[PDB]
C-alpha cells in the first residue's frame, strides 16, 4: 500500500510462540516476494517509539546535489599560429564523463528532472602578471542550430540561443535548463538504435539529445598567454524516477557505452567483485583479546 | 492519367502548399541557420562616422 | 505557402515552384515525391511553416499539403497522394504506396 | 523565495515522503501472509 | 492452490501444477493506451485474439556449463504470426507481455534459474572501447546467451538483479515461473524494429545437478504479448 | 473568431464517411483562403486530449530576448599624434547592423515596443600591465541635439541628455528606452522617401528616428595604450506587431536597404533558393536497409 | 450536388467530382455478423482500419477491341495489405465491399461502361464439356478478362446483367461508379481461398471513340473490405 | 518587482494568449464550410 512515511517503524513487545500451523521464519524465495518476516516473529521484542527520520534517503535529496559534469582548459592567447581551442571551445553535452553522478544516475531506469547549472571559471599566467577580470560568453546551441568556428564568429550575436555573459570575478554564473526530453522522461538506459537504419549509435535515445554548450572569451587577446579551466555542475531538481537497478561494479571503459573490463584482481575484478577471504570459515577482521 | 483535347496544352502544372494545422506546436527557441554574415554589412562601419 | 518541390537543376527561379504532369502510355506511374525532413534542406524549408519552425528545435502535430490543379478546364485526370509513415524506404511502386 | 516567471525555476521539491515498497518487494498476485505459509 | 495455474489467452491455454505465485511487475497489469496520453491521432488497429497469444520459442539445452540464455521483447516476436505481420505494416507498436518459463527435472534433479525481465536492458561488450554491434543485440527468436552472467554483460551485478521483476525456478520446489509485464518506455508507444523495452533472462545460478541417468532438460519459454495496439500503417518492412 | 489558445487543439475520433454533396478535403486555393480540410475528415481518428503549450511561440517571446545590435572598438591611449575614435565614439542607432536580429524583426511590418538596452565592455592592453578598472560614460543624443567633437569637449557635462556611467568591473549597464516613434508603431519596411524633395533616402520612415549613443572612456589616457571593445544589446519588451512577412531568403548587402545578390549556388542563390536535388522522383536521404 | 461524393475509409480517402449517386446492393449495408446467426465459436478478430480500407489495384487500357474486364472478391485482395495476412492465417473470413471505379476521359471522347457486381458468378467454358480449371477461375489482383461479354462468358446475357446490382460510367455524364455490396453468402462465414462471394464486371457496351489526339484511358478500380471478421487463427497457408 | 515610476520600466507582457487566425488563413467575405464546397 501506498503511504506517507516520515519515519522509521515502531517496535512492539512480542511473546512466547508456539502456534501450530504459523510459521512466519518459513518463506519462499522462488515468488519472487522479498521475506516478509518481522523481528516480533522472529525474537522477543521491546516496544521502541522509534523517532528516526527517513528524509535524507528521498530520492530528491539523494540526486539533487550539484556535480561537476564537464571540465576544459583552453588557452587564452595569440592563436594565429595555432594548429586546439583557440580562446573558445565547444562541448556536446552528456552525463556520462563523470563516474560518480553517472553511477548515482544510473542507480534508475528514468529520470525526468530540471537541471541546474553552475559555471566555475578559473585562470593561471602561462609560464606572472597577476590575473585578468575576464569576461565569458556561455551560449546552449540547441540541435540543428549552427554552432560558433571562431572566437568572433557572428554566430555569437545570440540573436535566438540563450547566452550567459560572466564575470571571472563575479561568483559562479547559475542557471536551470527545464526538463526538455521530447519524452516524459529521460531514458538513463536505452536497449536500442538511434536510426531507422543499422549503422546508427547503439545505447543512446535520440529523444534525449539537449544540445552545444559554446563558451568563449570575450575579450580581444592580451600580450601575454593564459589558460582558462571551465567547470559545469549540474544539480537535478523536481526529480522523479522510475525502475531501479543493479549498480555498476566494474570500472566504466567509455562514455559511449556500458562496456566493462574490471580489475586486474579483486575487489571489482570480472571474476570476483567482492576482495577473497580464506575461505567461508574464516572471520577477517576477528575480535580477540 | 493526364487526357487532354488536341487544342490543351499536352503538359500541365501542380502547385504544391503546406501548412501546420492548429494541432500544431514548437519549443525550445534556437537560432536560425537561414541567415549569417561573414563581414560587416554595408554602410555599417558608416553608422559610427 | 507554396512547396519548392522542382528543387532541380534547370528548374530556374519561379520554375522551382511548379511540378509538370504530362500524358503517359503506362498505367499507375511515380510523378514525383516530396522529402519531408524541414530541418535539411529539401522542399519545405523556405516555406511559412518551414521559416519559422527553423527558429525551434522541437515540433508536433499534424500539417496539410494542399495542390492545385492548373492545366486548362479541358484537362482532366486522377492522382493518388500517399504518406508513407517512416521505418523504411521510400516506395516506388503505387502497389506499395497506395498501403 | 522565487521571482521568476517559470516554475521550473523553483528550489527543490524535498516533501514527497509516499513510498510503495511491495511494488518492488512484493510484486505477488496473491499477497503474502504471516499467519500461513507462503507455498 | 498457489501451486496450480492456468492461463488463457485466445485460442492458446497454459497449465502448470507447480507454480510458485506469480509475479505482476511492478504490481501493474497491462492496459491499452486511454486517451489522455495518446500522441498518434490516427484509429489504432487492436488486433486482440489474433496478437494476444501465447507464442512459444525454441526450447534450449540446460546443460551444467550454462551461463543463461536471454530474449529481447518486442525483437524475438517481431517475425512470428499475426503479431509479426503488424509489427511488420505499422510504424508504432505498444503492448505488455505475460512471459511463462517451463522447466521441469525429477525429484533427484537440483539446481536454481534466476528468471528475471530486465527493463532497458543495454549490453555492454566486454573488454573493447567499441559499442555492441546490431547483429549483437538483435537476436530475434532464438535470443542470445550470456558472455558474463556475474556482471549480467553490462558491468553491473547478478547479485542484485533481484531489483526487478523476477521469480526463481528451484527444481526442488516449481517447474514454471510467470512474470506479467506492462508497457515500460518513456513515450507512449515505440518502432518496434530498433528498440527493445524488456530483456527475458534465464541464469542457472545453481547448476543442474543429479546422480540420476542424465536427460536432456530443456528450459522452454513462452510469451503472450498482450493488449496490442499497433499505429502507421503502410507497407510492410519485412 | 478571436479566442484565447493557450493549448494545442484536441483531436476527435472520426467513423467512416460516404455522404454525397459533401466533399471536404477539396479546396480551392483561388480564393486566397487556406484550406479548411481537417483530419478528422481525412481520415479515421482517434480521440486524443492535447496539452502541448503554445507559450513559447508568443510574439512576445518569439522577439524579447537581447541581441548585439552594435560593436564598436576604439584605442584608449594619446590620441594627440592620431589621424580615429579619439577615447570616444558616436554611434548613429539603428537595427539593420547585425542580420540575426534584423530578419527576426522583419518578420512584421509594424512593431511597437520599448527597449531594453545592456552595454557590456572590454578592454585588453594594446601589444601587459594588468587591465584598468575604467569609467565609461554613454550618452543619449537624440536628433538635433549637438554631438560631441573631443573626449573632454562640454557636451559631456549632459545637463538635459540622459548619460549613463559605468565601470568596467560592474555588470553591464542596464536602461530601458520607452517607445518613442512618432507614430503608433515603427515602420520596418518603408515604401517611402524621406524628404519633400526627390533625393532624400527610399526605404527609411523619417518617424523611427531614435538618435545617436555617443560613449567615452571618462578616465585620462594611461600611459600605455588600450583597446577598448563595446557591445550594444537590445531586448524589445511590451511587444505589438502586425502583418508579417515572407522571410528574407538572399543574404544582406547593406544596412541602407534591401538590396539583394544571392549565394553563388543554392542554398539561397537567386535562382535556386532550396538546394538541388537529382529530380523529383529523387528521395535525398532515402532509408534503406 | 449528387455529382461530388467523398468516401473516407482508414487511412484513405477518395474523392470524385463527376459521380452518379451510388449503388448500395440490395439497399443493404454492410455489417458484422450477429449472435444470433453465428456458427464459429471461437472469438473472431476485426481488425478494423488496417483491413478496412481503399486497396487499388492495377489500372487496364480501355482500347477500342476490348472486351471487358472481371475481378474476383475476396480473391483480388487474398494477397494485398493487412486484409491478406488476415486471410492467409485465418480459416474463416467474413466481409462487405464497397467497389469505386475510376475512368476520366475528354468532352471530346465518348463511351459507356457498365459497371456490375456479380454475386456467384459461376464461369462456363466455350465450346467443350470441361468445367473452367483452377487457373481459368482465380487470377488474383490482375484478374480477367471476357472470352464473350455477350452471354456475360456464362451463357446468359448482358442485356439483362442490370438485375445485379450496377451503375455507368458514360463518359458524357460520369467518371466513376461506386457499388456498396453487403455480405452475399448462404453461409455467415466462408474460407476466402476457394470460394468468391462477388466478381466485378466491367463492359464496355458503347466502344470507346474520339477524334482528338489518342491518348491512354486508364480504368481504374479501388476496393475497401467492409467489416472484416476473421476466425480459426493457425499458420499461414500462404 | 518593479518599483520604478515609468510603467515603460516594467519586464516583458508575456501573457496575451488571443489568437485570430482566420485574418490571415481565412479573409474570404463569404465563410468557408466543412459540409459543402468552396467554390
Ligand atoms: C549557456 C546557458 C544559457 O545555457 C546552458 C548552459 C549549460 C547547459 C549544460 N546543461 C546540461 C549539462 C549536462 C546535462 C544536462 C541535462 C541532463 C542531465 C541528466 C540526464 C540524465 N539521465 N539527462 C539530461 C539536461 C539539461 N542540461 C544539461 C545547457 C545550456
Ligand atoms: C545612454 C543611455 C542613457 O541612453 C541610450 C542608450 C542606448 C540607446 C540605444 N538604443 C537603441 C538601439 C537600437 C535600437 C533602438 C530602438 C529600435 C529598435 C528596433 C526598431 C524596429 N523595428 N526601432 C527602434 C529603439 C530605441 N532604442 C534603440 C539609446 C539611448
Amino acid at each position: 500500500i501506498e503511504s506517507i512515511i516520515k519515519t522509521a517503524t515502531d517496535t512492539v513487545k512480542s511473546e512466547i510462540n508456539a502456534e501450530l500451523g504459523v510459521v512466519p521464519s518459513l518463506n519462499a524465495v522462488e515468488t519472487g516476494a522479498t521475506s516478509n518476516t518481522e523481528p516480533e516473529e522472529a525474537i522477543q521484542t521491546r516496544t521502541v517509539i522509534n523517532q528516526h527520520g527517513v528524509s535524507e534517503t528521498l530520492v530528491e535529496n539523494f540526486l539533487s546535489r550539484a556535480a561537476l559534469v564537464s571540465k576544459r582548459s583552453f588557452e587564452y592567447k595569440d592563436h594565429t599560429s595555432s594548429t586546439a581551442d583557440k580562446n573558445f571551445f565547444k562541448w556536446t553535452i552528456n552525463t556520462r564523463s563523470f563516474v560518480q553522478l553517472r553511477r548515482k544516475l544510473e542507480l534508475f531506469t528514468y529520470l525526468r528532472f530540471d537541471a541546474e547549472i553552475t559555471i566555475l571559471t578559473t585562470v593561471a599566467v602561462n609560464g606572472y602578471v597577476g590575473l585578468p577580470d575576464l569576461t565569458l560568453q556561455a551560449m546552449f546551441v540547441p540541435t540543428g542550430a549552427l554552432t560558433p568556428e571562431k572566437q568572433d564568429s557572428f554566430h555569437w550575436q545570440s540573436g535566438s540561443n540563450a547566452s550567459v555573459f560572466f564575470k571571472i570575478s563575479d561568483p559562479p554564473a547559475r542557471i536551470t535548463i527545464p526538463f526538455m526530453c521530447i519524452n516524459s522522461a529521460y531514458s538513463v538506459f536505452y536497449d536500442g538504435f538511434a536510426g531507422f537504419e543499422k549503422n546508427g549509435l547503439y545505447g543512446i535515445n535520440p529523444a534525449d539529445t539537449i544540445g552545444n554548450l559554446c563558451v568563449r572569451i570575450v575579450n580581444e587577446h592580451q600580450p601575454v598567454g593564459f589558460t582558462v579551466t571551465v567547470r559545469v555542475y549540474m544539480k537535478p531538481k523536481h526529480i522523479k524516477a522510475w525502475a531501479p537497478r543493479p549498480p555498476r561494479t566494474l570500472p566504466y571503459m567509455s562514455i559511449a557505452n556500458a562496456n566493462y573490463k574490471g580489475k586486474e584482481r579483486a575487489p571489482n575484478a570480472l571474476s570476483a567483485i567482492i576482495g577473497n577471504r580464506d575461505s567461508v570459515k574464516t572471520m577477517p577482521h576477528n575480535i580477540v583479546n | 492519367n493526364l487526357i487532354v483535347p488536341s487544342e490543351s496544352s499536352d503538359t500541365c502544372s501542380l502547385i504544391g502548399f503546406i501548412a501546420a494545422k492548429d494541432d500544431f506546436s514548437l519549443r525550445l527557441m534556437r537560432d536560425s541557420p537561414d541567415i549569417g554574415q561573414l563581414d560587416h554589412l554595408h554602410a555599417a562601419e558608416a553608422a559610427y562616422q | 505557402s507554396m512547396m519548392e518541390i522542382n528543387n532541380t537543376e534547370s528548374a530556374v527561379g519561379m520554375e522551382r515552384l511548379k511540378v509538370d504532369i504530362s500524358a503517359l502510355t503506362d498505367v499507375d506511374q511515380l510523378l514525383f515525391n516530396i522529402p519531408l525532413d524541414i530541418q535539411l534542406d529539401g522542399p519545405l524549408r523556405n516555406t511559412l511553416v518551414g521559416n519559422i519552425s527553423r527558429y525551434y528545435t522541437h515540433w508536433s502535430g499534424s500539417l496539410e499539403m494542399t495542390f492545385m490543379f492548373c492545366g486548362s478546364f479541358m484537362a482532366a485526370g486522377k492522382l493518388i497522394l500517399c504518406y508513407t509513415p517512416p521505418g523504411g524506404s521510400c516506395p516506388t511502386t503505387r502497389e506499395t504506396a497506395m498501403l | 523565495i522565487n521571482f521568476y516567471k517559470d516554475s521550473y525555476a523553483a528550489s527543490a521539491s524535498k516533501q514527497d515522503f509516499s513510498q510503495d515498497p511491495s511494488k518492488f518487494t512484493e510484486p505477488v498476485v496473491e499477497g503474502l501472509k504471516a499467519g500461513a505459509p507462503v507455498l | 492452490s498457489d501451486r496450480v495455474l492456468q492461463l488463457k489467452l485466445g485460442n492458446s491455454a497454459i497449465v502448470t501444477q507447480e507454480a510458485a505465485n506469480y509475479c505482476c511487475a511492478y504490481g501493474e497489469w497491462p492496459n491499452y493506451l486511454p486517451d489522455h496520453e495518446a500522441v498518434a491521432i490516427d484509429k489504432p488497429t487492436q488486433p486482440e485474439t489474433a496478437t494476444d497469444r501465447f507464442y512459444t520459442l525454441k526450447s534450449v539445452k540446460w546443460e551444467t556449463g550454462s551461463t543463461g540464455w536471454w530474449w529481447k521483447l518486442p525483437d524475438a516476436l517481431n517475425n512470428i504470426g499475426m503479431f509479426g505481420q503488424n509489427v511488420q505494416h505499422h510504424y508504432l507498436y505498444r503492448s505488455g507481455f505475460l512471459i511463462h518459463v517451463q522447466c521441469n527435472a525429477t525429484k533427484f534433479h537440483q539446481g536454481a534459474l534466476l528468471v528475471v525481465a530486465i527493463p532497458e536492458h543495454q549490453r555492454g561488450a566486454h573488454n573493447t572501447n567499441t559499442s555492441p554491434g546490431f547483429d549483437d543485440i538483435m537476436k530475434g527468436e532464438e535470443g542470445g546467451t550470456f558472455n558474463h552472467p556475474y556482471v549480467l554483460d553490462d558491468g553491473t551485478s547478478l547479485a542484485c538483479a533481484t531489483i526487478f521483476p523476477h521469480q526463481w525456478i528451484n527444481l526442488r520446489t516449481n517447474n514454471s515461473a510467470t512474470i506479467v509485464l506492462p508497457w515500460m518506455n518513456a513515450a507512449p508507444m515505440d518502432f518496434p524494429l530498433r528498440h527493445n523495452q524488456w530483456t527475458l533472462a534465464i541464469i542457472p545460478v545453481v547448476p543442474l545437478g543429479t546422480r540420476t541417468t542424465s536427460s536432456m532438460v530443456p528450459i522452454t519459454v513462452s510469451i503472450a504479448p498482450m493488449c496490442c495496439e499497433f499505429n502507421g500503417l503502410r507497407h510492410a518492412i519485412t
